[PDB]
């Protein structure tokens, strides 16, 4: 019954999630004028988002439901796929963060500058590569404490240092980074400067939006998570909230689509140009 | 492949001439550029001196920053049928002489300079094309003007003017009226400057307001402000 | 405006030698460049191609494996280095350029050339080989070939060459039709697919020499067997 | 006296009205109405130039009807071949203000214009391999507006001062000055005999001068507005005027009147460019609104658009054996119709 | 000044007004047997093959 309807809205939210990263890609891909050291960032958490939809919820719905299609061979590489997955799009927007610090901060330096397309891949190579070794390594390393039983869950959920660790590393940093680099922005522009404070109350709340719905997206998974790894043997089990806060973190790959790329008046242009 | 050596010699020479092209216009995307719309020939000369045909374009650098600023003062052909060739232009720099409130523009009875010099910003401020572009006003020629206003109120110019004769809260009237011609505040913002003969700061206070200019197009551009 | 060559002399076979070719009056970063040899009493050979920004470079099949080609753009030079020479390549060297695009003229100006001495192709026939006449009468040069030299866009790909004694080879006539520049207009060409001719109406004292027929449709650039006009 | 000076000219003003009006016996479509319509019209781009990175302002195709000018906003002068995509030549050009381009018949020559007021011609064949200019010619206050070559050593130019020029090349003097227009000349083109030519100004008028005289023949009127196109019919007895009022006009050099109006209620912008095709039964229309429109010559109605272009459509032209049209607009891109 | 300007347009209407005139039919008809005496070698109106014309996507 409630399975039938479940699996019905995951498709639904695997199907927007194709559809934005797909019209995203094709936007970019159709246009030659997207060449600016920036729009590759979009490309980046695009291509991101697009694999979660394609690979994490597709495979991840049988095992939900009265479907038992798991194996010890197929989970690994799911869990390590997951894992790269959303930790790159987390550190995605630290790059697009960072780039509009950039440009804010010394505009005259971010305007006389030929990086190159090397520069480019390099940096996207690298975060690829740090988005790997941050937790792929450690998954494949605790693969072997889990013995039977419960299983296709990283290995590291029994300790509690490891967790907090890795908790730290992808998720404080980052917002703090984001945190700093958007009060700096605002910081800027009000001391620079009726329609002054309109302005500025229109660039705070765009400001906060993007770190308000990555704090609540990010946070509750991993502090109930480290709450509750502290219960010896098997944790408590798990209710309902922990699934929604399980789901969260997915449902945060598709509003990126949505606040990034959708409002930076080019890719607006390709949209109009593709749709007419 | 279909294609002889000749044809295929030609793709290459087409293939380099397109790298070529994509530096050049690369090289040359990375420059700000100024159309200096003056109002009657006033203080034009003064200050594109102090910033060292039918079109006059002056390059300069200043703190790693390449500035080519474009003058058509010799055209004295119809404005409406060149003007969106200067759309997209970084900013649009005004120059407005303040001595000539008094003076009366020859071949007319009674029709000032100064109603001339607002009559063309109201032109420009409100054009169809430069509806983005920022406008950076230069009141100059204001020692002058300051021993000329003790002799002679500043009635004339305005006849609804109330307050005293001296240099303070006078030039600010006019820097006023000046601004409040703009109709378009929410995209759009002016920049003003009292410029003397010996002034140097100048080309500090055009490179302020270009990187100003620069910070919020960025920023407008993203979505954000 | 010119091509001046150095290089050349006597070599000890199995040795080394580098040839350099100078040009001057003229944009040399937008022309590529051909090395030709003549055999000291045959007729010539295509030897080498670099193009321009060094892009392609292409080796006949004698001197492929130990001939080296190269350019120097922010100067004005190029470089034809030969390693392991034999009896052989004694002969003289000739420094062409030739320009590409639309209506162009391949193989303009030819340079002075410089001596070396040592101690399936398109192959096209030339059966004449000495045509004694009178000047004042009109003659024919007749060449045929082996392949059909007409191309699917319409281009014909037959050049011919002028080379009058004790002096370089001059173009005459690129595409079998379309005239050189700054000859006159005495020659003609014409021909379809296999065999062509070229037509000289009136002779003069300045028309003595040997005429060679070149393909450019496919490299290597196989050159004609030349024939004589003597008086 | 100056009012009876005056009182003349409207007094032959108004009789040659009156003789226009008795002149004039049966409307065009009142012979074209039993003519076929050439029906819907669907156009294909078969190409797609581009390479440009700021606004095309004008372009002129070959006397082969293979190569094309064309000159934008970047400085640069592109020569292209149209059968293959190919950029033949990239000239240049000393200032980055250009506003019309034309290609010499013989295509030894190239001529560019614009705010700098002087005309840059170009000299395409030489022995040194590359582009270098050939002559500058000046001596126009106004801007200059178009260019037309009609051999290599005559051309003609427009300046935005109220005046024509005819230049000798080889001197670089002016040879004979056309003046008498009140406002600013837009566009002219030569008659295919290369003996009249027809410019349209500012002052909602159209004049016809012969350069060999150098004196004004005819004067045409009827516009409401700017006139920014015109050409000559093949036939070389009449010529369509394109002006910013959205209306397009055809006038009869013999009859001295229009013939034929073509406007529509759903298009209220001005028209850039107009250009016959052969034979004379089709025209392209440029408009503001980002299409091209395909009127009859003989039939008032509509036969078709072009819509393939992002911003406005700043110029247009037509191959000389009619074989495919181009068009080159304020976006980078130029393309080819057929 | 203005008499001599004033001059000029009298002397150029006087010298453009007496240009005879044909009928508009006339000049109708000889547009028409134009258009409809070269209809044959007019790619735009009767497209061609797509095997005879150069351009090709
Ligand atoms: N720890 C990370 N940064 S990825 C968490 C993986 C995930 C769990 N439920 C949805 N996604």
């Amino acid at each position: 019954s409630t399975r039938i309807t479940l699996a019905f809205l995951m498709s639904l939210l695997a199907f927007a999630i194709m559809l934005g990263n797909a019209v995203v890609i094709l936007a970019f891909v159709v246009d030659k004028n997207l060449r600016h050291r920036s729009n590759y960032f979009f490309l980046n958490l695009a291509i991101s988002d697009f694999f979660v939809g394609v690979i994490s919820i597709p495979l991840y719905i049988p095992h939900t439901l009265f479907e038992w299609d798991f194996g010890k061979e197929i989970c690994v590489f799911w869990l390590t796929t997951d894992y790269l997955l959303c930790t790159a799009s987390v550190y995605n927007i630290v790059l697009i963060s960072y780039d509009r610090y950039q440009s804010v901060s010394n505009a005259v330096s971010y305007r006389t500058q030929h990086t190159g397309i090397l520069k480019i891949v390099t940096l996207m190579v690298a975060v690829w590569v740090l988005a790997f070794l941050v937790n792929g390594p450690m998954i494949l390393v605790s693969e072997s404490w889990k013995d039977e039983g419960s299983e296709c869950e990283p290995g590291f959920f029994s300790e509690w240092y490891i967790l907090a660790i890795t908790s730290f590393l992808e998720f404080l940093v980052p917002v703090i980074l984001v945190a700093y680099f958007n009060m700096y922005i605002y910081w800027s522009l009000w001391k620079r400067g009726h329609l002054e404070l309109l302005r500025a109350r229109k660039l705070a709340k765009s400001l906060a939006i993007l770190l308000g719905v990555f704090a609540v997206c990010w946070a509750p998974y991993s502090l109930f998570t480290i709450v509750l790894s502290f219960y010896p043997s098997a944790t408590r089990p798990k209710s309902v909230w922990y699934r929604i806060a399980f789901w969260l973190q997915w449902f945060n790959s598709f509003v990126n689509p949505f606040l990034y790329p959708l409002c930076h008046k080019r890719f607006q242009k390709a949209f109009l140009k593709i749709f007419c | 492949c279909t294609l002889s050596a000749e044809d295929k010699a030609a793709v290459e020479r087409s293939k380099m001439i397109d790298r070529n092209l994509r530096e050049d216009g690369e090289k040359a995307a990375r420059e700000v550029k100024l159309l200096l719309l003056g109002a009657g020939e006033s203080g034009k000369s003064t200050i594109v001196k102090q910033m060292k045909t039918g079109i006059v374009e002056t390059h300069f650098t200043f703190k790693d920053l390449h500035f080519k600023m474009f003058d058509v003062g010799g055209q004295r052909s119809e404005r409406k049928k060149w003007i969106h060739c200067f759309e997209g232009v970084t900013a649009i720099i005004f120059c407005v002489a303040l001595s000539d409130y008094d003076l009366v523009l020859a071949e007319d009875e009674e029709m000032n300079r100064m109603h001339e010099s607002m009559k063309l910003f109201d032109s420009i401020c409100n054009n169809k094309w430069f509806t983005d572009t920022s406008i950076i006003l230069f009141l100059n020629k204001k020692d002058l003007f300051e021993e000329k206003i003790k002799k002679s109120p500043l009635t004339i110019c305005y006849p609804e003017y109330a307050g005293s004769n001296t240099y303070e809260e006078a030039a600010a009237y006019i820097q006023c009226q000046f601004e409040d011609l703009n109709k378009r505040k929410d995209t759009k913002e002016i920049y003003t400057h009292f410029t003397c003969a010996t002034d140097t700061k100048n080309v500090q206070f055009v490179f302020d307001a270009v990187t100003d200019v620069i910070i919020k197009n960025n920023l407008k551009d993203c979505g954000l402000f | 405006v010119q091509l001046v060559e150095s290089g050349g002399g006597l070599v000890q076979p199995g040795g080394s030698r580098k040839l350099s070719c100078s040009a001057s009056g003229f944009a040399f970063s937008s022309f590529g460049m051909h090395w030709v040899r003549q055999a000291p009493e045959k007729g010539l050979e295509w030897v080498a191609y670099i193009s321009s920004g060094s892009g392609t470079i292409y080796y006949a099949d004698t001197v492929k494996g130990r001939f080296t080609i190269s350019r120097d753009d922010p100067k004005n030079t190029l470089f034809l280095q030969m390693t392991s020479l034999r009896s052989e390549d004694t002969a003289m060297y000739y420094c062409v350029r030739s320009i590409y695009y639309y209506g162009s003229s391949p193989f303009d100006f030819w340079g002075q050339g410089t001596t070396l001495t040592v101690s399936s192709d398109i192959v096209m026939t030339q059966a004449t080989s000495s045509v004694p006449v009178t000047p004042g009468e009109s003659v024919s040069i007749s060449c045929r070939s082996s392949k059909s030299l007409l191309h699917s866009n319409g281009n014909t790909y037959l050049y011919w060459f002028l080379q009058r004694p004790g002096q370089s080879p001059q173009l005459l006539i690129y595409r079998m039709s379309n005239l050189a520049s700054g000859v006159p207009d005495r020659f003609s060409g014409s021909g379809s697919g296999t065999a062509f001719t070229l037509t000289i109406s009136r002779l003069e004292a300045e028309d003595v020499g040997v005429y060679y027929c070149m393909q450019h449709l496919e490299y290597p650039l196989t050159f004609g067997a030349g024939t004589k006009l003597e008086l | 006296e100056l009012d009876q000076l005056r009182q003349e000219a409207e007094q032959l003003k108004n009789q040659i009205r009156d003789a226009r009006k008795a002149c004039a016996d049966a409307t065009l479509s009142q012979i074209t109405n039993n003519i076929d319509p050439v029906g819907r019209i669907q156009m294909r781009t078969r190409r797609t130039l581009r390479g440009h990175l700021a606004k095309i302002y004008a372009m002129h195709w070959g006397t082969d009807s293979r190569l094309l000018v064309s000159a934008s906003q970047d400085g640069k002068l592109i020569i292209w071949d149209s059968y293959t995509t190919n950029k033949v030549h990239a000239i240049p050009l000393r200032s980055s203000w250009v506003m019309t381009c034309a290609y010499a018949p013989s295509g030894n020559y190239v001529a560019c214009g614009g705010l700098d007021n002087i005309c840059s011609i170009y000299n395409l064949k030489t022995r040194e391999g590359n582009v270098r200019v050939s002559r500058e010619l000046a001596g126009h206050t106004g801007y200059l507006s178009c260019c037309r070559f009609l051999d290599d050593n005559q051309i003609v130019t427009s300046s935005g001062d109220t005046t024509c020029a005819l230049w000798d090349i080889e001197t670089g003097q002016q040879t004979t000055t056309f003046t008498g227009h009140t406002g600013d000349v837009m566009s002219l083109s030569l008659a295919p005999d290369t003996r009249l030519f027809v410019s349209g100004a500012c002052d909602a008028s159209a004049k016809l001068w012969d350069v060999r005289e150098g004196m004004c023949r005819q004067t045409f009127t009827g516009h409401e507005s700017d006139i920014n196109a015109i050409c000559f019919f093949p036939n070389g007895n009449a010529f369509a005027t394109g002006s910013d009022d959205a209306t397009c006009r055809l006038f009869d050099l013999r009859a001295d009147q229009e013939l034929m109006t073509y406007s529509h209620d759903n298009i209220i912008c001005g028209i850039t460019s107009v250009s016959f095709s052969k034979s004379g039964r089709l025209l392209l229309a440029g408009y503001d609104d980002f299409n091209c429109n395909v009127w009859d010559a003989l039939k008032a109605d509509r036969a078709g658009v072009l819509a393939g272009h992002d911003n406005r459509v700043s110029c247009l032209g037509v191959t000389d054996d009619g074989m495919a049209v181009a068009t080159g607009s304020w976006d980078s891109f130029l393309k080819i119709w057929n | 000044a203005s008499i001599a300007q004033a001059r000029k347009l009298v002397e150029q209407l006087k010298m453009e007004a007496n240009i005879d005139r044909i009928k508009v039919s006339k000049a109708a008809a000889d547009l028409m047997a134009y258009c409809e005496a070269h209809a044959k070698e007019d790619p735009l109106l009767t497209p061609v093959p797509a095997s005879e014309n150069p351009f090709r996507e």
